């Protein structure tokens, strides 16, 4: 099968630089035009750059023109995106895309037929920081007929992402993990809630597992019910 | 670059009923009888896939439900019968000056109106010991997405101190969930009495309010 794998993503401050790499497997890379496409959080896909197989044709989007440089090494089955003068709005997942060019009966057309899993690039002045996990205890304010609402508050971490589970993966029904928001401090914050039967507040202990790989932080916090 | 404009951004469709998405171009994409515009679909957790090429031609393996039309600067992607597997973000892409995507139209499941179960969580004592206080308003399993959450402290209208977050449409219930977090310093939190979030939705008879008193519990 066709497999594109991006690497080189990570952290950088405004004005800084970082170089992305994409390795291609499962096909003759030297016979294919290729693309770089990114997607910022909560935004649509944005094409960035194009390069032909022979590097003789290169296109750039105006948003990255003069700041980003595309190139490729067919002997190494690889493609690169040199990113300079990075800005906060360049924070996105960057995708490596194969551009197939069919010549059918109805006319010639492109087909972006292979996308890698992407690599995350964050442009910010913030430093890497593990999250603080605060409980959202079930209480009188959590009102429901036979069910209760509880969760955890994953606050003030950088960068994305974090993974949240409940009871090490046992509790999966009714779990809602919200998309993180970027606070004015430059740190991220999200909440993960779950609705469980209120008659199980004394019976079952509910623990939220928060893992933040960039900071090597791993927190398991039990949400104690409020007896009011 | 050439500017691509899609409308709407979210399109609730009932399964079995038609649906159409518009795409506008800043300049004409017609050249020598060909319309240089393609339509892509990005399903949840999947890579984008080619649907329509050259304006009106279906790619290999694309069902007859999908169809493209238009010319110059106005183009339309139409689905005669929307299936449940068609949810996702639909993009139009101009290829006259490669390349430019549109904003994208998220096709969502249209269902009966639902009422949000509103909850509120006071700041944990562990967080108060760190000098900050966060109150979380929770709107669980409602429909549609539209919902107004206003934070009222001592019946005063707060502004610029809350943040909102909405989950993706559920795969089984086809519902949403909203989270509003009011962040205040411990000093400002210990200077006021009543905290509440006022929820406004069409599934409610009138703006439902959930409140709590500082200190309790």
């Amino acid at each position: 099968e066709v497999q594109l794998v991006e690497s080189g993503g990570g952290l950088v401050q405004p004005g800084g630089s970082l170089r992305l790499s994409c390795v291609a497997s499962g096909f003759t890379f030297s016979n294919y035009n290729m693309n770089w496409v990114r997607q910022a959080p909560g935004k649509g896909l944005e094409w960035l750059s194009y390069i032909s197989s022979s590097s003789g044709t290169i296109y750039y989007a105006d948003s990255v023109k003069g700041r980003f440089t595309i190139s490729r090494d067919n002997a190494k089955n690889s493609m690169y995106l040199q990113m300079n003068s990075l800005r906060a709005e360049d924070t996105a997942v960057y995708y490596c895309v194969r551009v197939e060019y069919y010549y059918g009966s109805s006319g010639y057309y492109y087909d972006f037929d292979s996308w890698g899993q992407g690599t995350l690039v964050t442009v910010s002045s913030a430093s890497t920081k593990g999250p603080s996990v605060f409980p959202l205890a079930p209480s009188s304010k959590s009102t429901s007929g036979g069910t209760a609402a509880l969760g955890c508050l994953v606050k003030d971490y950088f960068p994305e992402p974090v993974t949240v589970s409940w009871n090490s993966g046992a509790l999966t029904s009714g779990v809602h993990t919200f998309p993180a928001v970027l606070q004015s401090s430059g740190l991220y914050s999200l909440s993960s809630v779950v609705t469980v039967p209120s008659s199980s507040l004394g019976t079952q202990t509910y623990i939220c597992n928060v893992n933040h790989k960039p900071s090597n932080t791993k927190v398991d916090k039990k949400v104690e019910p409020k007896s009011c | 670059d050439i500017v691509m404009t899609q409308s709407p951004l979210s399109l609730p469709v009932t399964p079995g009923e038609p649906a159409s998405i518009s795409c506008r171009s800043s300049q004409s994409l017609l050249h020598n009888g060909y319309n240089y515009l393609d339509w892509y679909l990005q399903k949840p957790g999947q890579s984008p896939q080619l649907l329509i090429y050259l304006g009106s031609n279906r790619a290999s393996g694309v069902p007859d439900r999908f169809s493209g039309s238009g010319s110059g600067t106005d183009f339309t992607l139409k689905i005669s019968r929307v299936e449940a597997e068609d949810v996702g973000v639909y993009y139009c892409m101009q290829t006259l000056q490669p390349f430019t995507f549109g904003q994208g139209t998220r096709l969502e499941i249209k269902r009966t109106v639902a009422a949000p179960s509103v909850f509120i969580f006071p700041p944990s004592d562990e967080q108060l010991k760190s000098g900050t206080a966060s109150v979380v308003c929770l709107l669980n399993n409602f429909y549609p997405r539209e919902a107004k959450v206003q934070w009222k402290v001592d019946n005063a209208l707060q502004s610029g101190n809350s943040q909102e977050s909405v989950t993706e449409q559920d795969s089984k219930d086809s519902t949403y969930s909203l989270s509003s977090t009011l962040t205040l310093s411990k000093a400002d939190y210990e200077k006021h009495k009543v905290y509440a979030c006022e929820v406004t939705h069409q599934g409610l008879s009138s703006p439902v309010t959930k409140s709590f008193n500082r200190g309790e519990c």
